């Protein structure tokens, strides 16, 4: 599910409701970078780049998670 | 100076002993004992103006001590104003000393907070309100002192004094709760401040958040000392909506403020009732008869045909409304907070439906296991 | 007076660090 | 050229602001660090000196280095205000000496106490017995002010150096103003 990296940024502020200190890490959106000739080491063994498995197993994964 | 502290400075009981100790600190050069213990004796208010007059002499001693201004100067100024009494030009002198000697920039922002408060006492919504804006710039984004933010809250509360803007009061009181160290605030003094917060402070149209501030624990416990029925009436306007019995009670709870804004508040509860149907009830019970809205707007059922349109007009939340029975069944709504313990969020609505989905997901797997491969 | 001399000595220590920084700046420039 | 690396712990606090020792206690503390770094340099050029405040924050002000230039810069603008937290700092200093790759260099800690420490005596004594197992010499020079008689520290030093141990000297602050040279002589005379 989701992605391996979790992004947190720690900031100091006054909570509007009034939590004391209000200093904590804040979650931020995270993404995967773009590289070339990187999965030749790994994906070459497997891979499934086709529309054949769309709606065959893709629906199962979404229902699964 | 050493002779002055030994005998003339003494006023309250134990003052000769503490001043003799202060002389030992002066010789020992222990600024920290002078910064905390000596200022702690100054903190005691029994001496009142007399300690403050002595404090001007002690301020010269403090200049030799060179104790950190954010701690030492602010405490000296807190009792310096008591010595000043009515400061027609005394305020300029204390501000001048604070400006001339600054251990840190943070102390300079503390000087600004004092300047604004003194200006507020002599003048209203003039340079002092602009100085309150200047203090926001001076504070910048640093809440580490926390007490400095409370001083910033004090001018923000002073801005509420300068212009009624009860919404500004609602923001400052919330800011005070965040920047207060804890419940270390004198409970009785805060309960007395909460008595005002329970009365004029929450009676002001500025705060009505269905318990976002009202159900916050520290203020409500202090507001318990304030009439409980008035405190209940404040919750009642937000979630009880029309609360006609509470409407009679609100006049009893606080005649000031409520009487002045009774028509405006009546309009606000009518808007609150319209928001209440959609967030509290999603579908089904969200749809309701025009007569219930007539009771909700405390208006006649024939009048509610006209009235629902006015409540709909505010359009605080975008939705779909059918006038067949004035049923809501609307779209987007923003609840200030969820009711109870978010019982709807548990198996009452959410979670239970999610459990049902995975069993159906298993049915998709059973339907086509070979295809999954 | 004596405190001013002590402040000058601290600045002199910073100047010794600055001579090392100048050598580092020269080394980066040399590359 | 005896090889030794010392993780000294400096103190920055409102107590350190007091200038009873020399013009300023912090300046005197900086002077004390200067002599020890010079003494280590005389003993061996490769000797590494590193220091950190033990008050409020106990990280690493400078990683241990043979050159003393970094040590001098860290002493500059030390900025004193944090309340002393000796227990966290002493634990950090001992492990930091192990952290250094060159463990062959002898491991020693010199610390300055400017304020009384609010810690259970048993808790510091338990750390001191662990320090004895680590077998790293620790000598503390109290500066300006300390818990009266440094009783907890005296027990801590005894636990650190018991059973005919190094018995590294613990210097309680001399009452009133103390010359930096007077403070430097006791560590030079014995650890």
């Amino acid at each position: 599910l989701g992605l391996p990296t979790e992004a947190y940024i720690s900031v100091e502020e006054v909570h509007d409701d009034g939590t004391p200190t209000s200093k904590t890490f804040e979650h931020v959106t995270s993404e995967i970078g773009a590289e070339e000739a990187e999965e030749v080491g790994v994906e070459h063994l497997l891979r499934d780049i086709k529309d054949t498995t769309v709606g065959t197993l893709s629906q199962r994964i979404t229902n699964q998670v | 100076v050493p002779g002055f502290l030994q005998q003339s400075q003494n006023s309250g009981p134990g003052q000769p002993a503490v001043w003799h100790r202060l002389e030992e600190l002066y010789t020992k050069k222990l600024w920290h004992q002078l910064t905390l213990q000596v200022l702690d004796f100054v903190q005691d208010p029994c001496f009142a103006q007399g300690d403050g007059l002595i404090k001007l002499y002690e301020n010269f001693i403090s200049e030799f001590e060179h104790r950190v201004n954010p701690l030492s100067l602010v405490e000296i100024i807190l009792h310096v104003v008591r010595q000043m009494t009515d400061p027609n030009v005394a305020l300029t002198f204390l501000e001048k000393t604070r400006e001339k000697v600054k251990s840190s920039d943070e102390a300079v922002i503390l000087c600004k907070t004092a300047i604004g408060a003194l200006k507020l006492n002599i003048g209203d919504l003039q340079v002092t309100k602009e100085t309150i804006e200047d203090v926001e710039e001076m504070l910048n984004n640093l809440p580490g002192v926390t007490s400095v933010h409370s001083r910033f809250y004090d001018l923000s509360s002073k801005y509420y004094q300068t212009i009624g803007n009860h919404a500004s009061y609602y923001k400052d009181a919330l800011r005070f709760l965040g920047c207060v160290d804890i419940k270390d605030l004198p409970v009785s003094e805060q309960q007395e401040r909460a008595f005002t917060l329970g009365l004029a402070g929450l009676l002001g149209e500025g705060v009505f958040n269905f318990g976002e501030l009202l159900m916050h624990p520290v203020l409500e416990s202090l507001r318990n000392t304030d009439r409980q029925w008035l405190i209940d009436t404040l919750y009642a306007f937000n979630s009880g909506n029309v609360e006609r019995f509470q409407t009679l009670k609100t006049a009893w709870g606080q005649q000031p403020d409520l009487a002045a804004n009774e028509a405006q508040l009546l309009r606000k509860i009518q808007l609150l009732c319209l928001m209440e149907m959609t967030f509290t009830r999603p579908a089904n019970h969200r749809q309701l008869t025009f007569e219930e809205i007539a009771k909700s707007a405390k208006i006649t059922v024939n009048e509610v045909e006209l009235l629902v349109m006015k409540a709909l007009s505010v359009g605080l939340v975008k939705g779909s409304i059918d006038e067949v029975d004035k049923r809501v069944h609307m779209t987007w709504v923003q609840p200030r907070v969820l009711d109870l313990q978010q019982i709807k969020g548990m198996k009452d609505r959410l979670e239970f439906w999610c459990t049902d989905v995975k069993s159906m997901e298993m049915l998709v797997e059973h339907q086509a296991h070979d295809i999954l491969t | 007076r004596t405190r001013l001399l002590d402040s000058e000595i601290k600045i002199m220590k910073s100047e010794v660090l600055r001579v090392t920084h100048e050598l580092q700046a020269m080394k980066d420039k040399i590359k | 050229m005896v090889l030794e690396s010392t993780m000294v712990c400096v103190d920055n606090s409102e107590y350190m602001r007091n200038g009873d020792f020399l013009p300023t206690r912090l300046q005197a503390q900086q002077d004390a660090v200067n002599i020890v770094c010079h003494s280590k340099t005389r003993s061996n050029p490769e000797n590494n000196v590193g220091l950190i405040t033990l008050a409020n924050d106990c990280e690493v002000l400078t990683t241990l280095t043979p050159d003393t230039g970094r040590i001098l810069s860290k002493l500059h603008t030390v900025q004193p205000k944090g309340k002393i937290t000796f227990c966290t700092g002493i634990r950090v200093a001992h492990l930091a000496l192990k952290h250094r790759q060159g463990k062959n260099h002898k491991m020693r800690i010199i610390a300055f106490v400017g304020s009384p420490v609010e810690d259970n005596e048993k808790d510091l004594v338990k750390l001191a017995k662990r320090l004895k197992k680590e077998k790293v010499n620790v000598d503390i020079i109290n500066f300006g002010e300390e818990e009266v008689n440094t009783e907890k520290l005296t027990a801590f030093v005894n636990t650190l150096n018991g059973k005919d141990g190094t018995g590294s000297h613990l210097v309680t602050v001399p009452p009133g103003p103390s010359l930096a040279d007077a403070l430097i002589s006791s560590p030079i005379l014995a650890g």
